[PDB]
């Protein structure tokens, strides 16, 4: 059954491409999926280990962190939902690698957050989300998951900019964190800019 | 001899019993003797034209349910030194902090600058730091069997006494129908007294009132001063009544319509919170898709109120028609299938406003080429388009696609295409069709356009919704039971009963008596509703269909009466229950299938103390006072305790919880339990204490401004119970006994191919939701292995044949296969994969093709409904089944499912994955 | 312990009775003790319905107005004669009757001259507010 699961995450991720501008919204249940598959992509098995690497891979290769466009990342786009999608998955992810009730779970939870975060900062997504956050910052002078469910019930993006504020608030916050508890990462550089 | 032949076979069966209990073959062998009987008699094909076109039947029945029934009976803040807490158990009164509390003291008695001593302990404590039976089965079941295939034919024709309903809609539009007057349709059962409103004769009066009085007198307008504000979706079933003050009161008709049976009990209409309008109240309209929203119109006024729950007003809308020199709003009308267009008719001109986008300009403005606007009625065509149809004053029918090129954007649009109608009594004369045009109504549920004319000529027409051309014409003519009335009076206030296809309401445009007309494919059945006495003209009617106390949709007509008073007549279920039979209804097994709280709190301030056990004893200060003062406290002598009344008086702050200090003056006079929202809380304290008690979401909703708390008695041998302080914290037929006889037998008698192949047959044969549950008892690892098996096959079989003839499987024969599928997808994935082996693709496929023939929308839908009667718990069986043969192009199929625009369709589809990975 | 003096239950007859005495504000010279009281005790003369001034010997007075110094047997809950409310003192009783029951002319006993000792526990007066303006305000 393991096994069955695993091969079909693999087929979800193998036709997420289709997935674009087919609105968040309407694929909240699609990565809603991934997680409950991952929920089980766990323990020091090293199989497991990979095929969460290349999920972490394709949500990269979706992650425009590469791209310049820090513009277009301001506009609320289809691929900034996705990206948003993206991060809340990876804080789903990196938020259950407590040691609360884990028989043996902590150290499968730790190396999947440890994971994530190497992978990401690989990426230099750390520099990508700075380079947003300066960008809302210039619009406030032009101005001047699940959980998101519970508390906004209308399950509308609503204040696009506040969710991808808060994303990397929490995204960089817990790779920080992760990279301070996992000594073998790195925690990210930050000068006087940042 | 039919009559007393059941009686005597109960008292042959009482016999039996004896028999059964000491005995041998008492009664097995004759009964099978009188099976043998009731076969010969019935064998005669004579008297099966005659059934076909009874006693012997029904001793046939009797006879098959007695052999039926033989047959069965055979960290720490520690770690870094905020909310400290009390352990009781511990006897650390010393505290712990919050996580200590959840963690060290864990299922210990706790009460909500300072720092743990739980972690402070070095001691390691802190862990946050018999012969009848073989007779039966020798020879009686093959009999059995053969009976029932050679009576097969006559059991089929027996059986025909979503393709139905298509077919009956067919016929609807096709057949002739006849006219038939009866008294049976609406039966009165409640009335209430003379004056039960006061105030509800308007007395139009002074120059508006003049003017309103000529214009009722002329016919060009009419007064309805009821409305009924129960949407389908919503469920507060509620009445609106204007009244002569021009005030709108909305009333509570849940209890008028549970007293349904009442024998002899007043009419009970709770009066809600009324509704405010400047002028002199019309029409009342309320909107079909949101039961909140209620247009008010007087004669050059549209307010759209917003009702509460409460029913209060929370809304005013102001509309602007704009009406012309002389002009004057005649009705509002909410667009079918929508909530912000509202069409404002005038005779002048109809203007259609989205009050979601702007409430000042039209969206759509109509005029005619000539003559005046009597009526006008909204019909949506296959495309989803709104076509306007308007009735005017000379008889003529206009219709109109409501696009951007008859937009209000270029300003006022002429209407010109006109609804052709060729028939012996529309001979137009001086450019007056049958004496010109007086009401028009289109009916979506049976698809049918209702028009009247001035000469008593009133019409049902099928009509092309592509072509917008008349396809049948059927003409309503109403005969007076009173002598001497041969001219037929015309038909106004067309409208039909929502959720009761079928029947149609309408009021004589002189005479203003209610008319109820029940639509089957060859009849119109006709009652005119009377008065007893008719001083009590009738003003206004309202008809609903509520679910009763039994859960019955009973359809009650509601009557108001000039002298304001109420008369309620029940649908009669015989006569009105054509379109409701489960033969008709798209009946769908699917359906069965479908500690630190108070750190977040803050005490709430002016809480009124008032309990009246102590309100005699203390004024409502001194209680307050007491209870917020230490060394103060509350007594009181009264035995079983007293209760404590408390009001908050703060209509921002929800009360969430409630802390009470009992003990410090005696022990023995604190109370020994309390009672808050039915439950009961046991007070085991030894020392002066404070009890914490937050309050449930659904307890913090009742205990929003009022709180009722029971104090029990305390020990005190001198009956003192005293309390200390409350703290109060808050926030911001025969065929079916015949079939049900055989079928019962029949599974008793197996308790198999050709079994399995009979129930195939019975089950393929019609059924109203009776032969159905008959076959499905019939059919009640080898026995899994065999049942699974033949369902499967039929499933494989019944999804191949309807993929070769091109045709899409029915959607209550596919509902049954999933579920079948399902249910077996979890006793035995391996059966289903195994059995059915192309399976999955073929059901998601079928899947699709009825979604998308799913009505766009239940009010447009039709009396036949396409597309599947439940797609979420439709798609949570398809992943059901989906997973189970994973287990043993799917992952395709799940990604298509999750994308699908329509969200249920995901979301089902997102809870059941849940469920299979849980 | 101090007792009811002088006052017998006109329910039970129990004379001199201890607990919370109830008087009857419409009944003339109409006592209830504790027990007939909560029991619901009805006679010919008198009904559930009326309203009662609830009367505390001084005993009770130290027990129920305990932890708040009052004084001796000082009455400062009083009940409404006309509708039956109660918890109210000589100020907002007066200024409920005076808003809520102007118009009302039957009469009735006064509560605070019953209840206070020395004023006249049965006195009668059609206007109440007329004893809570002159005699009891
Ligand atoms: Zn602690
Ligand atoms: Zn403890
Ligand atoms: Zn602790
Ligand atoms: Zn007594
Ligand atoms: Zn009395
Ligand atoms: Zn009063
Ligand atoms: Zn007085």
């Amino acid at each position: 059954l393991h096994m069955v699961r695993l091969m079909l995450l693999e087929r979800l991720l193998q036709t997420l491409p289709q997935l674009r501008n087919v609105g968040g919204v309407r694929a909240i249940p699609y990565m809603q999926v991934i997680l409950m598959l991952t929920t089980d992509l766990d323990g020091e098995d090293e199989k497991d280990k990979g095929a969460l690497d290349n999920l972490l891979s394709q949500l990269i290769a979706e992650l425009g962190m590469d791209k310049k466009d820090v513009s277009k990342k301001n506009e609320r786009s289809a691929l900034n939902e996705v990206h948003l999608v993206v991060m809340r998955l990876l804080s789903v992810f990196m938020s259950r690698t407590k040691s609360g009730s884990k028989s043996s779970i902590c150290e499968s939870s730790s190396l999947i957050s440890s994971a994530t975060a190497a992978a990401l900062l690989s990426s230099g997504a750390v520099d990508y989300c700075l380079h947003v956050l300066k960008s809302l910052l210039e619009y406030w002078k032009s101005q001047q998951l699940r959980q998101y469910v519970k508390g906004h019930a209308a399950d509308v993006f609503e204040a696009y900019t506040q969710l991808l504020t808060e994303m990397v608030l929490r995204l960089p916050y817990q790779i920080k964190k992760i990279t301070d508890t996992n000594s073998r990462i790195p925690p990210p550089v930050f000068d006087h800019s940042w | 001899d039919g009559t007393g032949f059941p009686e005597l076979m109960v008292v042959m069966a009482t016999l039996a019993s004896a028999g059964q209990g000491a005995g041998h073959l008492q009664l097995h062998n004759a009964a099978v003797d009188w099976l043998s009987r009731c076969k010969k008699y019935l064998s005669q094909k004579n008297v099966v034209e005659k059934l076909n076109a009874v006693m012997i039947l029904e001793c046939t029945c009797h006879i098959m349910s007695y052999l039926a029934d033989v047959t069965n009976a055979l960290l720490c803040t520690f770690t870094i030194t905020q909310h400290w807490y009390h352990c009781h158990t511990c006897k650390m009164v010393v505290g712990v902090c919050t996580v200590c509390a959840k963690v060290c003291h864990k299922d210990h008695e706790i009460s909500y600058s300072f720092f743990c001593d739980c972690g402070a302990k070095e001691d390691g404590s802190c862990l946050a730091l018999e012969e009848l039976q073989n007779q039966a089965n020798f020879s009686f079941a093959p009999l059995v069997l053969d009976m029932l295939n050679f009576l097969m034919d006559a059991i089929q024709t027996n059986f025909q006494q979503s393709s139905r309903a298509q077919q009956a809609l067919s016929e609807l539009h096709t057949v002739e129908k006849a006219v038939e007057m009866t008294d049976q349709l609406m039966v009165p059962t409640l009335g209430s007294q003379e004056g039960a409103f006061e105030n509800v004769r308007m007395n139009y009066s002074g120059d508006q009132g003049q003017t309103i009085r000529q214009l009722i007198s002329a016919h060009v307008l009419r007064r309805v001063a009821m409305c009924v504000l129960s949407s389908p979706h919503g469920r507060r079933q509620h009445l609106a009544v204007s009244h002569e003050k021009g005030k709108i009161t909305v009333l509570q008709l849940s209890a008028l319509l549970k007293q349904a049976d009442s024998s002899k009990r007043k009419l009970t209409l709770t009066r809600l919170a009324s509704a405010p309008v400047p002028f002199t109240v019309l029409s009342l309209t309320g909107n079909p898709c949101k039961e909140d929203y209620l247009a008010v119109c007087g004669l050059k006024d549209c307010h759209v109120l917003t009702f509460s729950s409460s029913g209060s007003v929370s809304d005013h809308l102001v509309l602007h028609p704009q009406l012309a020199t002389g002009n004057f709003i005649i009705k509002a009308v909410w667009l079918p299938g929508s909530q912000t267009e509202l069409a404002i008719v005038t005779a002048d001109f109809v203007k259609i406003y989205d009050l979601c986008v702007d409430a000042l300009s039209p969206t759509f403005y109509f005029l005619l080429p000539s003559s005046k606007i009597r009526d006008v009625t909204f019909l949506f065509n296959e495309e989803g388009k709104n076509i306007i149809v308007i009735m005017s004053s000379a008889g003529y029918i206009y219709t109109q696609l409501m696009e951007e090129a008859s937009s209000a954007q270029q300003g006022p649009f002429y209407v010109t295409n006109v609804l052709e109608i060729n028939h012996e009594d529309l001979k137009d004369s001086n450019s007056q069709v049958a004496g010109g045009g007086v009401s028009v109504y289109y009916s979506h549920v049976l698809q049918m356009l209702f028009f009247s004319y001035c000469q008593g000529k009133s019409f049902a027409a099928t009509i092309s919704r592509t072509t917008l051309e008349v396809l049948q014409l059927f003409p309503i003519n109403i005969k007076s039971s009173n002598g001497g009335s041969k001219t037929s009076p015309a038909l106004c206030q067309w409208s039909e009963v929502m959720n009761h296809p079928g029947l149609v309401c309408c009021v004589q445009q002189t005479t203003g008596v209610p008319l109820v007309v029940m639509v089957k494919p060859d009849t119109f059945l006709i009652q005119e509703i009377k008065t007893l006495p008719a001083k009590a003209k009738i003003q206004d009617m309202v008809a609903i269909r509520h679910t009763a106390c039994n859960e019955q949709q009973r359809t009650t007509m509601i009557l108001l009466c000039e002298d304001g008073s109420l008369r309620i007549y029940m649908a009669n279920v015989e006569n009105t229950s054509y379109w409701l039979q489960p033969s008709l209804q798209p009946s769908s097994v699917i359906s069965i299938m479908k500690i630190d709280f108070f750190e977040h709190n803050q005490q709430l301030t002016d809480v009124e103390f008032g309990g009246n056990d102590l309100l005699q004893v203390y004024n409502a200060q001194q209680i307050k006072h007491r209870l917020n003062s230490t060394g103060m406290y509350v007594a009181n002598t009264k035995p079983g305790g007293f209760t404590i009344e408390i009001s908050n008086n703060n209509s921002t702050m929800v009360m969430t919880g409630m802390r009470i200090q009992i003990g410090t003056q005696a022990i023995e006079r604190a109370p020994s339990y309390i009672e808050i929202f039915g439950r009961t809380m046991q007070l085991n304290l030894s020392r002066s204490r404070w009890f914490d008690f937050p309050f449930t979401r659904e307890e913090a909703l009742q205990a929003d401004k009022k709180l009722n708390l029971f104090i029990g008695a305390s020990v005190d041998p001198a009956g003192v119970t005293m309390i200390d302080a409350v703290k109060i914290y808050g926030k911001t037929t025969v065929l079916e006994r015949l079939v049900v006889s055989s079928l019962e037998a029949l599974e008793s008698c197996f308790a198999k191919n050709a079994a399995q192949e009979l129930a195939t047959l019975l089950l393929s044969l019609p059924a109203p939701a009776s032969v159905q549950q008959q076959s499905k008892s019939l059919l009640a690892s080898a026995y899994h292995s065999h049942k699974d098996q033949a369902l499967l096959s039929k499933a494989v079989q019944c999804l191949n044949t309807s993929s070769k003839e091109g045709k899409d499987l029915d959607p209550e024969v596919f509902q049954r296969l999933v579920i079948t599928a399902r249910s077996i997808a979890i006793m035995r994935p391996n059966n289903l994969v195994h059995f059915t082996e192309s399976f999955i693709t073929q059901l998601v496929n079928h899947f699709w093709k009825l979604h998308a023939s799913k009505p766009k929308n239940a009010f447009l839908a039709p009396a036949c409904l396409p597309g599947l009667t439940h797609i979420e718990a439709t798609v949570n069986a398809l992943v059901d089944i989906i997973h189970g043969y994973c287990t043993c192009t799917a992952s395709k199929i799940y990604m298509q499912m999750l994308l699908c625009p329509d969200p249920a369709v995901s979301f089902s589809c997102k809870q059941a994955l849940i469920r299979v990975l849980r | 312990m101090s007792r009811h003096e002088g006052v017998s239950c006109d329910a039970c007859l129990k004379g001199n009775f201890r607990g919370r005495r109830y008087k009857c504000l419409i009944c003339y010279d109409y006592d209830l003790c504790a027990s007939c009281y909560e029991s619901g005790a009805t006679t010919t003369r008198h009904t559930t319905d009326h309203p009662m001034q609830c009367i505390l010997t001084r005993v009770d007075f130290d027990l129920y107005y305990g932890g708040e110094a009052f004084s001796v047997e000082q009455p400062q809950s009083f009940t409404c004669p006309y509708c039956g409310k109660m918890g109210y003192t000589e100020t907002s009783l007066q200024e409920h009757v005076t808003s809520e029951h102007a118009e009302t002319s039957t009469e009735v006993i006064c509560p605070i001259c019953a209840a206070l000792p020395g004023g006249d526990p049965n006195h009668v007066t059609d206007d109440f507010a007329a004893h809570l303006t002159l005699e009891h305000r």
